[PDB]
RNA sequence: GUUUGGAGAGUUUGAUCCUGGCUCAGGACGAACGCUGGCGGCGUGCUUAACACAUGCAAGUCGAACGGAAAGGCCCUUUCGGGGGUACUCGAGUGGCGAACGGGUGAGUAACACGUGGGUGAUCUGCCCUGCACUUUGGGAUAAGCCUGGGAAACUGGGUCUAAUACCGAAUACACCCUGCUGGUCGCAUGGCCUGGUAGGGGAAAGCUUUUGCGGUGUGGGAUGGGCCCGCGGCCUAUCAGCUUGUUGGUGGGGUGAUGGCCUACCAAGGCGACGACGGGUAGCCGGCCUGAGAGGGUGACCGGCCACACUGGGACUGAGAUACGGCCCAGACUCCUACGGGAGGCAGCAGUGGGGAAUAUUGCACAAUGGGCGCAAGCCUGAUGCAGCGACGCCGCGUGAGGGAUGACGGCCUUCGGGUUGUAAACCUCUUUCAGCACAGACGAAGCGCAAGUGACGGUAUGUGCAGAAGAAGGACCGGCCAACUACGUGCCAGCAGCCGCGGUAAUACGUAGGGUCCGAGCGUUGUCCGGAAUUACUGGGCGUAAAGAGCUCGUA
């Protein structure tokens, strides 16, 4: 069967995962048939983003999502969505962006100034 | 590593001021030993070396460590030796010392490896860390009122500080408004010598 | 020999081994007496066990013992066979 | 269009110019060796014997398929020796699925093996997804159990007995498979398509569960994974010129999922080769890597994709799928057991042992995370994997202190006996404790998992906050010219040095030591190996009157 898996990028103890299509048989770090998505765990709240687009194909022609990568569509609004459920929209969070830098900038020299 | 022995015979040997106070070297600006007065053949080899043996002891910067900023240097798009002398520039104890918060760039390393300093809220203790555009830089709180840096708020004055830095504060707070072009720096040392070293 | 589900998987095998042979030694005496009648040349036994042998081709595909597409090789061979003989 | 990119030096002569080889300075490594050695982050580690392998692990799982009841549990019961029931549960066994993936190695292979681009009107595809139809009806067994036989063991026979989603017969299917006739249409010749129309014959199934409920059969389409064919591309060797008779082609049969001498009978006499056939040697291939201004040269460790093999050689079986590493059968070599009749093994899985070698690690800890197998699920399994241990083996980062300190100590070493060097160096005087040390806090990785409410192997690790005190922390090579850095003493063609030219013959900047110096620094040197310099195989980019080089001269085939 032909499923959505997660495989692992990125060095020792910094696991950063793309979300793939891949053969059950083929091994984790192995030749994929898409790259749909990436998941960074490490990060609060933890990075997701997925092609809704190509999610939507594979679930249509029948991928089978691993557990996590289930709970990630359904965080996203692509489960949902597909099965026709409520909650399309999903939950997801993002990180807030952190202050620009050229702003800190200028408050420095208001501030010392 | 670093290099710990004596600091005036480096100058003397390159006939150079690289501290710039230093009676010793004015004293005797020939080199060092027993042969230090004695004529020595000329070469082109011996002058480009020198030029990046001026470098890299007046910056406190390992060969290993100096031959790599060469190759960013010349990767980066402009001309060879600019990027160079102003990617040793970016360096947070050269900056700290282009401030005046230090004496010398030996006490400006110190300074910095043993945690005073912190880059936009966050501690640094990594001397070369290099800087980049608007970056802010800060003391932390036990060692504003620490002795060596309660001297170093009242001694300001001991050389210029250059315009791409700015002390804003009795806090001692640098700014870094750009990165300094090669017109900026003012260091006594022909850089062209040192691109043409490494194309040997 | 040293793993549990190999030594029960040799006796599994052994058993599907004896059904699928016995079945196709069956189907192949079902051709060969087919062959038999058509170089006798009697039309009208050879079109009756026609049929028996290609049913009893059809039905050992739906066993899994031999392909569909074996199936249909055979039995075209034989109906050919029949029509030009 | 277009700048991002090319350095040379020594050595033939009395001297010179040229030609030309040799040698050196650079970079790289799955390295080894010598001296030396503080810490951390991130990588990496049998290159040799595809040599032999002690020991433990590396593939299981399903009571929601089944008879059952050895262990638990609960319910009777007791005399307390045991004896029943239940089926929550579950040993052994039947049955399903998995075991063909994942992991290892590079022996073989010069080949459609691999890379890249096509072809299939010549094909298969379990589980997954999504349409349609259905899931009717009977039957006979057997493992397990119990009795008993044979055998030293491995194992194995007979009787009696039981069940199923195990096995087997029939009906129905008319989507599907085979054959005959026949219509339209698209091409690329076989042909393809219209599930074309039509006649005749034929092809299946299985139940369980009471809960997020899971299943079974045929058939249409999809998705995935393949199979087969072809163009083009990447080694040395004619001191290897002919090779081939299923060999080249055809027809009738056979065979396969499918095309095809794939096989077979007959018939024709072809097919491949200096655009190197057939031989010999070597070698897994590639994305890439190293070097290089580029072109090129070299290379294929790790990581990732294909291929090949699994003690050696051969073979098939089961299955949707098999080089079937931890399957089977036979033969051989080797190891082991035996009652001498006969049996049992296979680390090129992880760890580890012996051996070979200059040289390459622990008989760790977890399934917490990611991937995989089974299960409705809870869950179980997973040496995949995530991590830990060991080796400066590599890369990167940081420390071994900072400021001040004199006409400049002692001591060492030169000397023109004036001194001069080491050297601001040291001593001393203050200043900061990074990294180590001693305390106290303490993770992220888990919008996960179970929803029963507990759950992180790494780990009381990383990282924060306090304390004490410069406190514990520098070596290696070189110093004739290339090529940065010079003097004294000791041996005097000796002992020795050396990459090349060359240095040692009682005054050596080349030998050995010392002082001083230079280049690098937790590394520094040496050896090996490849590219560069080498325009020294020259496409970019060279030559042939005399330096190496015009065939003795013609004619003429490709
Ligand atoms: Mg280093
Ligand atoms: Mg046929
Ligand atoms: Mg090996
Ligand atoms: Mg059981
Ligand atoms: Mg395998
Ligand atoms: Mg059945
Ligand atoms: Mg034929
Ligand atoms: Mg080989
Ligand atoms: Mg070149
Ligand atoms: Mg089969
Ligand atoms: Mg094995
Ligand atoms: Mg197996
Ligand atoms: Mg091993
Ligand atoms: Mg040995
Ligand atoms: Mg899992
Ligand atoms: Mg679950
Ligand atoms: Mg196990
Ligand atoms: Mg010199
Ligand atoms: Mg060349
Ligand atoms: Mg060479
Ligand atoms: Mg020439
Ligand atoms: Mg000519
Ligand atoms: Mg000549
Ligand atoms: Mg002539």
């Amino acid at each position: 069967a032909v499923k959505i898996k997660l495989t692992r990028l990125g060095k020792i103890r910094n696991p950063q995962y793309r979300i793939i299509v891949a053969d059950a048989r083929t091994r984790r770090d192995g030749r994929a048939i898409e790259v749909i998505g990436r998941y960074h765990p490490k990060e609060e709240p933890s990075l997701i983003q997925i092609d809704s687009e190509r999610a939507q194909y594979w679930l249509g022609v029948g991928a089978q999502p691993t557990e996590p990568v289930l709970a990630l569509l359904k965080i996203t609004g692509d489960w949902q969505k597909f099965k026709g459920l409520p909650g399309a929209e999903g939950t997801l969070k993002v990180k807030e962006p952190k202050p620009s830098k050229l702003d800190l900038f200028n408050a420095a020299l208001a501030e010392a100034e | 590593a670093r290099y710990t022995g004596p600091a005036t015979r480096k100058s003397r040997r390159l006939g150079v001021d690289l501290v710039g106070g230093d009676q010793s070297f004015e004293k005797r600006p020939y080199p060092p030993g027993q042969h230090g007065r004695a004529r020595i053949k000329e070469s082109e080899y011996r002058q480009q070396l020198q030029e990046k043996q001026k470098a890299r002891f007046s910056y406190g910067v390992m060969e290993k460590q100096f031959r790599r900023y060469y190759e960013e240097a010349n990767r980066q798009p402009g001309k060879t030796g600019d990027n160079l002398l102003r990617i040793l520039e970016s360096r947070l104890d050269n900056v700290v010392y282009r401030a005046g918060l230090a004496r010398t760039r030996r006490m400006a390393r110190q300074l910095v490896s043993h945690g005073h300093f912190l880059v936009n809220g966050v501690k640094v203790d990594i001397p070369s860390y290099r800087v980049s555009q608007y970056d802010i830089i800060d003391v932390k709180e036990k060692s504003l009122n620490t002795l060596p840096f309660q001297i170093a708020r009242e001694t300001a004055g001991e050389r210029p500080i250059p315009s791409w830095l700015q002390v804003v504060g009795e806090r001692q707070r640098i700014l870094v408004h750009q990165l300094p072009e090669r017109a900026q720096i003012d260091v006594p040392l022909t850089e062209q010598l040192i691109v043409e070293l490494y194309s040997k | 020999a040293n793993i549990k589900s190999q030594i029960k998987r040799i006796r599994t095998n052994e058993r599907r081994r004896l059904r699928n042979q016995s079945v196709k030694s069956s189907l192949r005496t079902a051709i060969r007496g087919f062959r038999e009648a058509v170089d006798a040349g009697d039309k009208d036994k050879a079109s009756e066990l026609l049929h028996a042998t290609s049913r009893k081709l059809d039905k050992a595909a739906s066993k899994g013992v031999i392909h569909p597409n074996q199936a249909a090789n055979k039995k075209s061979a034989l109906a050919l066979a029949l029509n030009k003989l």
